[PDB]
């Protein structure tokens, strides 16, 4: 269904967001 | 309205991820990581 | 250029938060 | 330190990012 597909898309995009935030955190610690 | 509201949230999440991608690329360049 | 690059990273994070705030706003309205 | 101030700012904004992402997740599950 449409609502389920969109709910799944939200979770897919949030998983990518958490990774990207984790990468910013990782790299921020290295900036010197 | 819930389909419209979820579609709009997806659009905002796409924009949010775009900006985080940009922050990652920027810091990679700063620290010299591929 | 270190400071300019961090300043730019900060601007990107401000924009990322702006868009997540908007998503939170749309979904509160939905619920 | 300019650099330290900006690194701390990155961390501050990432902490807010994580909360906002958790809220989208919480609310998406109620809408859906
Ligand atoms: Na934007």
């Amino acid at each position: 269904m449409k609502v389920k597909q969109l709910a799944d898309k939200v979770e897919e995009l949030l998983s990518k967001n958490y990774h990207l935030a984790n990468e910013v955190a990782r790299l921020a610690k290295l900036v010197g | 309205m819930k389909v419209k509201q979820l579609e709009d949230a997806v659009e905002e999440l796409l924009s949010a991820n775009y900006h985080l991608e940009n922050a990652v690329a920027r810091l990679k360049k700063l620290v010299g990581e591929r």
